[PDB]
Formats: C-alpha cells, structure tokens, sequence
C-alpha cells in the first residue's frame, strides 16, 4: 500500500493514517501498527499477570482461567 | 345651516372663521385638530427567525446498506456513505470491514429562543385616515372623531360634520414592511416561497407554531473520515442574524412630517401634511337674531408695536363706543393675521385691547367687531430670537411677505 | 410531557476539547448555548443531569452522569463540583435537568467542568460572547437612577418552560472488553450476572443471547464480532453522537427551563446638551464617554435624517428651516425647535439695504426680480 | 556529550522581577523561552534542576533548590509546588533538567514560580507569545475532522535531544558573612568544619586556607577583604551572572530535552463557495466566518496573482479568459475553470446580429476592419 | 519511416495526427504529454536561520591589567571596563575598591530549534525541460520520456524520438531563490561574506552543523552602572524572522503558465507553453500492406447541429458500402477541427458515428475514413454555458474564426 509517504501502510493494500499508529486499537486487519512500539502501561483497573499480558479487572475469580496460567484465579488472590 | 372651509391639517394649531346670514349676529367658530392617526390596511404572509439546525443520531447498518426517503421537514438534506467503520467509547461498533453504511441527515427548525425575537414580513397598501377634531360654536365645545373620506358622517350633540379628500394622499410606508420587537424597518424582502441562504427571509412560516415550515439553508454533508461517529456539515451564515447587523435605522426616526409610528395596529399618527376640507352644519339653538345682538358703530384701532414671529406677539387696541352691553365677537379677516381672543364683553363706551400674530412686515388686516368693518396698519419689525418652540400659527403668503415700500419703490 | 426523570439517563459526548486539550469522549459534552438574553444570562446544554440521585428523585445537591466502566451504570457526584468558565469564572445561577445557567464577562469560549478528584473533565465549545446593552448609552454597569425600558430577561426560577426536546431510545452499545482470544477460538464472556447479546457474521449470520461464557463456531479472530447488552430502557436524548434504534421514534419530551421574559430595566441617561442659537441653525454642544446615539430629522416632505454615534466631547451644527427638525440625543425625550426670520437688516431702511435682508430670505428669488 | 546528572548542580540567578516585583537574587531565574512549535508548546530552562534527587539518583518528584543561606548547601522540595503560567494558569506535559514544557496560553510574560511552603519566588521575563496556526483557515480549537497537513509538535518524550549546551567549573563565591568587624582589627572565621580561602590586600596581597578563627597581618576596615568557601567543585551552567573561573574550559556537555518532531495535524476546511457564471467571468459567493485565505492567478504569460483574508459573507467577481484560472479557498485542493467564447447574437442569420456577436469577442478588431 | 511533427505542450490533451506511405495503409498516430517538469541546476552556497546570542560568564580581575584575544566565533566582539563592583548574592565580590576591571564577551551561534526551519539560499541557472510522452499507434501503446534538447533521443524499447529544441525559453526562477520548509520564494540574498544587520542573510554557514560561522549583526557591549553584576548589550533585531514577517506570496503561488513548483530536486513540473517539434521513427513492423485494409464506396458526411466548445459538443455520422470487414483508421485534414477516436469497425453497408471540437463557426472541414476523402460543410451556433472545467483543444486561428456568412457579406 502505502499510497503517501504521510501515512502507514498495512499488508492488506489499506493506507491509513500515522496517527493511528500504536494507539491500542487495531486498525488494519493485518494487526502492524501495534507490533513496533513499546506499550505504555496496563489500566489502571487492569491486573498485570507475569507474563505482563493486561487482565480487566472484572475477569478475576469468575472460575475460568483467562490470563496465561491462571494467577487470576488464583486462591492466592481470590480464594475459592 | 351648511358651512364649508378648509382648515389646515396641523395638530395643535387652531384657526378663527365666523358665519354670517340675515338678521343674526355672527359666532365664532374654530375647528383645531387634536389627534390624526393614518391607519393602512396590512396582509401578514411570513414570519422568520434564525435557524437551529437538528441533527438525528446517525444510523449504521452492519455487513449491509440501506437507502432514505425524501421527507416534507424544512431543508430536509439526507446522504448515505459506504465503508464506514464507526467507533464509540466501547469499541468495534461493527462486525463488518468496508461493507457497511452509515446514513445523514439534518434538518432545520425554529430556535427556542424566537418567540419573542422573531420578524413578521407585512405587506401593506391604500392606507386610510380618521382624524379627532375640537369644534367650538357658540361657546359650546365638543368632541368629534370622524373619518376623512367625503361621505362617512359623525354626529354628537346635533353636530353634524363632513371631511373631504386630502389634497395630496400619501404614506409613509412602502410597499413592503417587516416589524420586529416593536419597531417597523422598511425592507425589500423576498416573497414567500423564494429562500435565498444567508440573507433575510432564510426560514418562512405562516404561524410561528405552524408544523410545515420551509427553508433552505444550502446544508452540505461531507464524508466521516475520523476514527469515531460524527456527521460533519458546512452552513451558510443566518440570514436573520445578518439582516440584524445591517438592518439600519428603524422608520421610527426616518419617517417624513414628523410622524410617530404606533406597532400594534401599524399606525402612523399626530403628523401635517395638506388641507383638509369641511362642510359642517350648526343648528338653530347657538344662533341669536340681531333683535337681541349690541351694535356697535365707530370702531378705532391702533397697534402699539408689531412683530411677526409664530408666538402671540403683536399688540392691538381697539377702541369703539356702542349702544347696548353685551358679548360681541371679534376676528381678524385676513389670512396672514389671526387674533388669540375668540369674544370680547362689549359695553356702551369701553375700550378693548388684543393680541394677534403676523406673518408678514406689514400688519395691514382688516378686523369686525360685530361686523363693523375698519382698516388697521403699521409696520412690524423682524424679531431677534430666531429659535423657539412652538410653530407658526399662519402660512407665507405672496403679495404681503414683501414690504409694502418695496412695493413702492419697485411699482 | 412528563416531567419525572426516573425514566430517562443521561450518555456519553465526544467533546471537541477535552481537559488535556485533545478531542476524547467526556460525560459533561456541551451541545448547545443559548445567548439571547439582556443581562448576560447563558442556557448552557451539557449531557449529565443536575438536580437529581441515582433513581432520579429531585435532590438539588446531586447531579448524574454516565460512569467511564464498562458495566456502566449511572454513580454519583456533588453538586459544589461543577464549575463554568468563559474568561474568567461564571456564577451558576440555577440548574434543571440537562440545562444550566450562567451570568459570566464575555470571552471566546464556554467550558463546564467537574472539579472533583476521581471524575475530573472539562469540556469546551467555541462560541462568540459579546456585552449587549439595552437601548442608547453604551454602559458597562447599569446605573442607580435611570428610565425604564423593555427588556427581555432568562428568569431564574426552573418552573418555567421554551422549548421543546425529545427523548428516544436507547440505541445498542458493544464493548470490546467482552470479547476473549485464547488459542485460537473467540470467547464471549458476559459480566457477572448480566444478559448480553451477539449480532454477527462469522462465516454467516449467527445471533443469540447468553449469559455463560460461551465459544463461537467457526471462528478466528476476536474482531470478527461484537457483543452487547439489553438491559437499557431509559431514554436518550437524540444528540449525533449515539447510534439510533432500528426504529428511533418520538418517546417522550421535556422542558427546556429558563424562558424569556419581558421585564422592566434601568438605562443611562446623558448629559444635557447645550443649545446655542443663530441663524437658521442650531449647535449642539454634545458631551459623552461612552457611544451615545444622535439622530436628527427634518419636517418636510423629505427628511434627510441622521444617525451618528459620539464618543468624545464635539460639537455638531444642524440646518433648522421653517417647518422646522427634531433631535432625540441619548435616551432623552425628542424635542421639536422651529425656525423664524432673523435676517439681518430693517426691512423698512430709509437707504437701500432692504436687499440684504430679502437676500438672506428667500436667497435666490430675491436676485432674479 | 554526558548524563551523568550526580556531578551538576543549580545556582543562584538575577531575575528582573520576584514576589514583590523588583529585581531579586532567586533560584528559579530563567534563561531562554522557546516557542517555535506548532502546538502553542513552550520549552523554558531554569536555574533549579528537575525531576532529581538530591544527589542526583533520578527521582521523578523531587527538585533542587540551591538554598539561600549561608553555608550553602543543595536541598529540594516536592514538584507538586511547582506551577508556571503566563496569563492564567497553564498545564506541565514534561520536566528534566533544567528544562521543563508547557502548554499555556497566548500572553505578554512567561511566569514561573512556587506556589506554596515557606518561599514563594516568581521569575517574569518579556516575551510575546501569541496564538499560532498550521496552514489557512484560521481556527481556534484543533477541529474533529479537517485536512491533515504536517505539523511540527514538540516532542514530550523526555530521552530526546534537541540540541546542545555546556558546562564548566563553578567560580569563587565570596561571602560578607565571613568577616569581623569588632575592634580596629579584622577576624574571619569559617563555618564549622568548612575550611575557607580568604585572599585581600593590606600592605601586600595575601592570602592562605584557615580553619579556625584567624588573624590578619593588619588593616583597618574589614570591608577590603573577602573569603569564598573552596570546597565545592559541582558544574554550572554558563550563565551570564556568575563570576568566571580561571580557564572555565568546556568540562561536559548534556541534552536539550524535547526534540522538535515533524507529525501531522488536522486544520478546517471550509464552506464551498457557490459560483455565478457570466460570460468571461465568475464570481465566488463567499462564506467564512473566520480569516480565510482566498488566492486566484491566471494561466497565461502574465499571472498578477491576488491574496486577500476575507472575514465574512462577500462576493469577488473575478475576470477569466481563453487561457483560464485557477483559484484556491482555504484548504481545499485549487481547482481549474477556463473559459470559452460565447457572446450574445448568432454568427449567422442576419448582418446586425454579426456585429454584436464579434464585438464582445476582439472588442477592437471589429472596430479597425 | 520518419514523420517531422509539431506538438503542442499543453499536458493532458491529445493532438492526433496520421501518417500514410506510397503503397501502405495508413496509420493512426496520437501523441500525448503526460509530465511536463523543468529542472534548474542549483548551487547552494550557505544556509542561515535565526541565531542566539550567547553571553559568557564575565570574567573579573581584581585591580589587575586585563586585555582580550581575538577568537575564531562568530561575531565576537570585547569590551574592557574599568571601575566596577560587582555584587553577588554575598556581597563585595573583590576586596580591591575602585581599581578592578572586568571584560565582557559575546558572540552568537545557531538556534537550537533552527535545525526545521532553516533558509536554503541557492543559485539556479540554465533550466533543461524533461517530457514524458504517451504515444499510441496501430493499437500498440508506448510510454517514454525524453529531454527536449534537439540532440539527445530518449528511447524506449522499439521507438526512437529525437525531441526538438522547444519554440519558447523561459524559467520562473531568477537568479537567485530561497528555500524554506518546502515553500520556493524568490529573493535576492546577499553574497557569502557580506552581510547586512536586519536583512536576510544576517547569519551564514556552509553546513548546518559546520563549526566555521560567519556573522554581522552589530553587538554592542555598555559599560554597567548596576549595583549587582550583570553585562548589558543591545542587540539589532534579526534578520531572518523580520524577513519571514514580511517574506510575501511564496512562488507557488505566482508563477505563471501554471506551474507547480516542487521543491526537492526544485522543479517546476507539469505546466504548458510554446511548443516542442518531434521525430518519430515508426518501425515497419507495426505497417501493413495496403491490400489488406478494407476499401470503401459512396461515402458522404452528414453534419448534426453543433456547438463550437471545448468538450466534445460536434456530432458527425457517416454512409458506406464496404466489401470486406476489417478496421480502418479516421482523421480530419483540418488544423482547427480534432475528431475524437482513431479506430473504427467498418461492416459491409453500417453507418459510424463521430465526434470532434471545432473552434470556427461553420465546420467546412475534410473528413478521411481509411484513406477516401470527403467533405461536409455545416453552420452550428455558439454554447450556451460559457465556463468550463476543461482546456480548449485546438486554437482560433485567426483564419477560419469568421463565418462564411460574414465572408460572402464583406468580400
Ligand atoms: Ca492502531
Ligand atoms: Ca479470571
């Protein structure tokens, strides 16, 4: 794509904008714009598991595991 | 009895006429004009404020399209777009890439803020006239308020008058008038059904609580290009907020012959222009037969010191002897000269002074007390104060605005 | 037209400049500003209601608004917290449902803001304000003693209605945190004892209603598609930031408080002007500080007014004939002053000056007889 | 170059204005403000270092102070205290160093100052700032939806270099709180623990390092002497109002921070102007309500372009011909109009109607033949 | 087989033309201009942006003698004093009363923030015209671009075109232009080492980062009369920002023949003017026997009514009775008429219909379907919208621009 030198190209042949660049939204269906870029942080009513993948906060003990192992429903956090 | 003369159409200002017949001592008779409106005939045919655009909430179809349908409100201007991938605070709104459409619309409506700073556009034409007048005969005042046109009578206390025709029929007012809060502009605005964007006349509407209104305010919907849902459009100025910032003066401080315009029925009231002519018939009951009148014989006049000016300023003294006592009018007959006093007590060897009002450098004016006629003359000199109040009683009349030694030395 | 608001909520604006000076989404976006007034006074719109609790039951210390979370429910906030500024700090005047007023100086800008500590925004609009006064004599405080004219003043009180606005429903709202992406296969998880919905076409059209978490068959990527709740019934207001219903008709209506009315008001009155007198004419000695309105016009069939605002200490020469002009300076009454022959020379001279006062009268009818 | 920020240290400046609004000797003095951005950003270097520890270990809360007493050592306080503003209060995107960014709105000063604890000082220094814009159209807020230009924005990442700037070796400063003045004789004592250097004439130069409360060889008044404190070898900028070491040599070399960034940015496009035909000509039935730019130019050997900023709901008649024009209006891409030659009255027909035909068209040829 | 042509640089707009052999039949031949850029050669000398006086500490000696060297900074400039006292926050900063001096020192550098928007001075001179041709014949489509000086031939694959020298020489650059931010002005800079205090060019520097910067801008040092210590100065405004001030329209917008000047090799792409002379050289292979193209019988040309316009407003039809099918090429003879399209498909006994845009008011041209020559003469009357978005394709002539009717009536 990249059908101006102002804007970002996806593999898709979709030229979109640079300021949609690594805003946490996936833009293009090829998923490019968030793949070089160094992450801000996690909500802040987000839980952070080890893995550092951005847990919502509603999804803790609510029996199934949803983080990479499992720490959410941990008996460590939210006993059964 | 029938009489007719034309008195002057100047509020406040009286003016002296007498009648005569045979065997019957003469009566005053002023006619002084107190209130004179000039109603026109009106047609309302729009009423305008400015604009409040109401945009609905867009429509999204998701992995589909759909179309829109013209409808009857005002400036009704709809559009669809495809490949829209709208977003909200929760985001993916739409299951769907580029197969999805969105539609546009945005109508118009009056503001909520215009049922008190709205304009209605009239149409006005073939204004009439009614006029209140104060008629005295006989020591014996009343009230009239009759119409002008020479065959609409009035009637009070066996007073029967008839006013004729202008001399020059006028009216302040165009053809086309718009009133706004009160006060009445003087506009060419467009007809109704002719909408021009970003001038007067940008919505119209029979009622302002009507349901079909119509207006055209050139909306233009461009295409969603953020991230988000939002309908963007471009619109001219109001036209009625325009107007309002070069309305100019209001007819209120622009109408000739100082007329003061009332709003409500669009009046234009207490001002001069032309004569009106009367025709004014008194009965028997104020008429006294010259069996019962004083004679009056060997009338003397002399004038102490004249000036013409349009206040009461000349001085006269009228000497006489007569027979019986009694009341006996008095009057000036020339038309450049009125007397302030209207009757005067006579009795067998008094001696009476006046006052009268010039309009020109001679006061040669023959007066009548009880019809004896006399000659009266000297000169008048001009007066200092060049500025006053009050306007003047008698018109500038050719023959007598010039000096009668001017007369002389140029015959 | 109902009046109670335990049958309506309020939504979520996108305002055009948030508090960190960026377009984001806010809970107190502005959508109009109404500036009709004579004081000053401002009927600002926002999208949060004031007046009102959690159910809705007329508590003039509470005002509501749409929380940011995702199991968004309305919460609660003080009343002291909310702030309007232009240039400098307005003074809230009253408030009723979505709308407010304000009496603050002209500026460029209207903003509200919630000054609180957890929910801390401040939308802004642009809108031109400009001081207007009432009739001539262009003040900045209205003075003690003064005529009265018409003016056409908001009235504090909420009882009063203009206008007309309109309720619809509630159209649908997806989040995007529902939605799971395990392995491979797209997870919808429905928050803790919620109905929520999902409308989509992975691989065709499949719909259905679930309160478990659920897997979608045939499914790849968590974009593919949405999910959503029912439990919204209370009516929305029709602003262009929110999705319309599938059949978005008029349900209901609600006043638009703080109508206009006519109410008396002081004006200033100027100083005096001093006539001096001369010949078919007249001199005013105008004095003024501020913009003060003079206008003149004659008597005859032509009129040739006037109309000029003064600002300094000047002096103005108008021409008076027979029939006479008017002048209505400031807010005074008009007056009326004729003119009468003062031409110099007697016109009775024993020498040959009698030309010279017809010449003054009369200026050119004299030379050609 | 270095980042080494242990080894530096704040110092005293002259600031032209303070609390009481005098020139002052105050920690907080600034140097240079920058606003060459395209954001309404401002980058401003102080004489307090930000965002570090007293030593210098990088705390993102703290701030040197550069104390006044005597004795003088390096202390800090809280960053919550400070605040700048330049004619209300304005927002802080960034802080490091010397440097810190700023967002504030168009004035005539740039204030900096600490707001609260137990000194409050102020540094305003003359400097124009006033509202700048990003191509045509002239706007107020950054619209939601416009033509994406490329901007220049400042860069509110802090681990960005702009630039370059130097250090060098602190000079002597002497103190008047070091000298006796009791008897006909002069004592100077140093602090305790601190050993001093005093240097001064009296009969001879001399000079020495003292610990305790020392004699003089003689003189009388005490006023001829000084005693700085040796013992400090921490790096300061080079300022204009500190005395010069010996070499002052170029000892290390630290950042700019907040880089400019080329990006781009949204600006309005306006409303479409309507065009009015006539023969060998256009019209624009202009709307803009706010400064726009309209530019037209011909297509022939002579162009005579035209530029004007139109303010309001105008109408320029514009005159083209065979060649054509082209005209721009505001953002909006310039769009070509050429005309052709279609004069009233037929070329055919009738002799009379020939003449008129080929007269609006060769306006003199006709003529001549 | 070679064909002399003249095309007209106008880019966009085709001009046809056909070529035709003894014995062959003949080909169509069209010719486009696509991209039209005129490249200076540039020089730059210096570049130069907004500088930043910087004021060293003012080094003090205490009643000692006290002189300054002269350094390699841009616009150093010293001051010696005598009889100071400075004061810092202790107080008497030397010992020694009335008898120490201090020296003052300034120089300037580059801005910090000048790295964006610095000022490029450049010198252009002897602007060459580089042309990309679009040419099309026998069905078979070429894209080339060649320079238009008269000797070099810019050749594709099969074709071989030796552009002309181009009728007309001109350049929108002077001699000297500035470059900033992508904007091309026009001015007149100072040479390297001669500036001027408050004009452009007040700062100079060969590289961006070069070490070796000249500059004049009259910094002066006062002697200070402060109870603190501080050096005064007063510096001339600068001249880069006063320039930028006042800097004028940029080029972009003022050149003419309608160019658009871009900035990076600074070009002036894509305008129209005079003409470019051509030789072509069509390979033998695209010919063809003339035994193998359809012949034809009893062709007459029938004219619709028309409008003379820049659009394709004339309509055409034509009769035949052909004997084999195939395709034969269509042209017009004349140089005030071009017709629309090239190729045909010519059945036994059809009709093809055409289009052309005349200039002239009657449209007495020649019209050649696959080598037969006919004529047809007409009379069409002028448009009725007279503004269009698209350039004219041919020009007045001069010649043909009267009507016949005009002709018979004067000769
Ligand atoms: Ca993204
Ligand atoms: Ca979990």
């Amino acid at each position: 794509a990249k059908c101006e030198p102002s804007q970002f190209q996806c593999t898709n042949g979709r030229c979109i904008t640079l300021l949609w660049k690594c805003d946490g939204d996936e833009d293009c269906v090829d998923g490019s714009d968030e793949k070089n870029c160094v992450k801000k942080t996690c909500a802040e009513s987000d839980f952070v598991c080890n893995n550092g993948q951005c847990v919502p906060s509603r999804w803790k003990c609510d029996g199934d595991p949803d983080c990479e192992d499992g720490s959410d429903e941990s008996p460590e956090q939210c006993h059964m | 009895f029938e009489h007719a003369t034309t008195v002057p159409n100047v509020p406040g200002i009286p003016y002296k006429a007498l009648v005569e017949r045979a065997g019957y001592a003469p009566l005053n008779l002023e006619i002084t004009v107190v209130s004179s409106e000039l109603t026109p005939s009106t047609n309302k045919e729009y009423v305008t404020c400015k604009f409040h655009t109401v945009i609905p909430s867009p429509q999204v179809k998701c992995c589909g399209s759909l179309e829109c349908k013209a409808s009857s409100k005002a400036d009704y201007t709809c559009r669809v777009f495809g490949g829209v991938y709208p977003f909200m605070w929760g985001g993916a709104q739409c299951f769907c890439d580029s197969e999805n459409t969105q539609l546009s619309e945005a109508y118009v409506e009056f503001a909520p803020d215009c049922t008190i700073d709205h304009a209605v556009a009239l149409k006005v034409h073939t204004a009439a006239l009614k006029v209140g007048l104060r008629i005295v005969y006989g020591n014996t005042t009343a009230h009239l308020d009759t119409f002008v046109n020479g065959v609409t009578p009035g009637s009070s206390r066996d007073l029967k008058v008839i006013a004729g025709p202008i001399s020059a029929a006028f009216s302040p007012f165009d053809h086309k008038v718009v009133i706004r809060k009160g006060l009445v502009y003087n506009y060419d605005f467009p007809e109704y059904g002719a909408m021009k964007p970003g001038a007067f006349g940008d919505i119209q509407a029979s009622s302002l609580d009507a349901t079909d209104i119509v207006a055209r305010t050139d909306i233009r919907l461009l295409k969603p290009s953020v991230k988000n849902i939002h309908v963007p459009y471009t619109q001219a100025v109001s036209g009625y907020e325009m107007w309002k910032n070069n309305s100019g003066r209001p007819l209120q401080e622009t109408a000739p012959f100082g007329c003061k315009i009332e709003v409500e029925p669009l009046r234009a009231s207490n001002c001069a222009y032309g004569h009106i002519p009367i025709s004014i018939d008194i009965p028997d009951a104020a008429f006294v037969r010259s069996s019962e009148s004083p004679t009056i014989l060997e009338v003397s006049c002399t004038v102490a010191d004249c000036i013409y000016s349009a206040d009461f300023g000349g001085s006269l003294t009228l000497q006489y002897k007569a027979d019986r006592e009694g009341h006996c009018p008095v009057h000036s007959h020339s038309t450049t000269a009125v007397l302030k006093e209207a009757t005067t007590h006579v009795t067998a060897t008094g001696s009476i002074t006046l006052h009268f009002s010039t309009s020109s450098p001679q006061a040669n004016f023959i007066v009548s007390l009880c019809g004896k006629k006399t000659t009266c003359n000297a000169e008048c000199k001009p007066p200092a104060d060049h500025i006053i109040g009050e306007p003047h009683k008698v018109d500038q009349e050719f023959q007598a605005a010039v000096s009668k030694t001017s007369w002389n030395w140029l015959l | 037209i109902t009046d109670d608001f335990t049958l309506t909520s309020p939504y979520l604006g996108f305002c055009p400049y948030c508090r960190h000076s960026a377009p984001c989404f806010s809970p107190i976006k502005i959508e109009n500003v109404w500036d009709e007034s004579d004081d000053g006074s401002i009927r600002i719109q926002v999208s949060a209601q004031f007046g009102y609790n959690q159910a809705g039951t007329a508590d003039v210390t509470k005002f509501r608004y749409m929380s940011y979370d995702h199991d968004h429910d309305i919460k609660e906030d003080s009343m002291e917290k909310i702030a309007i500024s232009t240039s400098g700090p307005c003074r809230r005047l009253g408030h009723k449902g979505y709308f407010l007023l304000a009496q603050c100086p002209p500026g460029d800008s209207v903003t509200v803001s919630i000054t609180s500590g957890a929910s801390e925004n401040s939308c802004t609009v642009e809108k031109k304000i400009r001081r207007k006064f009432v009739g001539r004599e262009e003040y900045l405080f209205p003075p003690v003693q003064g005529k009265l004219v018409k003016c056409h003043v908001y009235d504090r009180l909420k009882e009063t209605s203009a206008g007309y606005i309109t309720m619809h429903r509630p159209g649908p709202h997806a989040y995007k945190s529902y939605l799971k992406e395990a392995s491979g296969e797209v997870y919808i998880k429905p928050p803790s004892g919620k109905n929520v919905t999902y409308e989509c076409k992975c691989g065709d059209y499949s719909t259905g209603i679930v309160s478990t978490q659920t897997k979608m068959n045939g499914c790849t990527k968590a974009r593919q598609c949405i999910a959503y709740k029912l439990d919204q019934t209370k009516w929305v207001f029709n602003s262009p930031d929110l999705i319309r219903h599938t059949d978005h008709s008029v349900q209901g209506k609600l006043h638009i408080p703080f109508r206009l009315t006519p109410t008396v008001c002081p004006v200033p009155l100027a100083h005096t002007p001093t006539v001096t007198k001369w010949f078919k004419g007249i001199t005013l000695h105008l004095t003024a500080t501020r913009p003060t309105l003079l206008t003149t016009r004659k008597l005859g069939l032509r009129a040739d007014a006037t109309a000029e605002w003064i600002t300094g200490t000047t002096s103005r020469n108008f021409s008076v004939g027979r029939e006479g002009l008017e002048y209505v300076w400031g807010n005074h009454e008009p007056v009326r002053v004729w003119a009468q022959e003062s031409a110099p020379g007697d016109p009775h001279g024993w020498p040959h000056e009698i030309i010279i006062h017809y010449y003054h009268r009369h200026p050119v009818y004299t030379v050609i007889v």
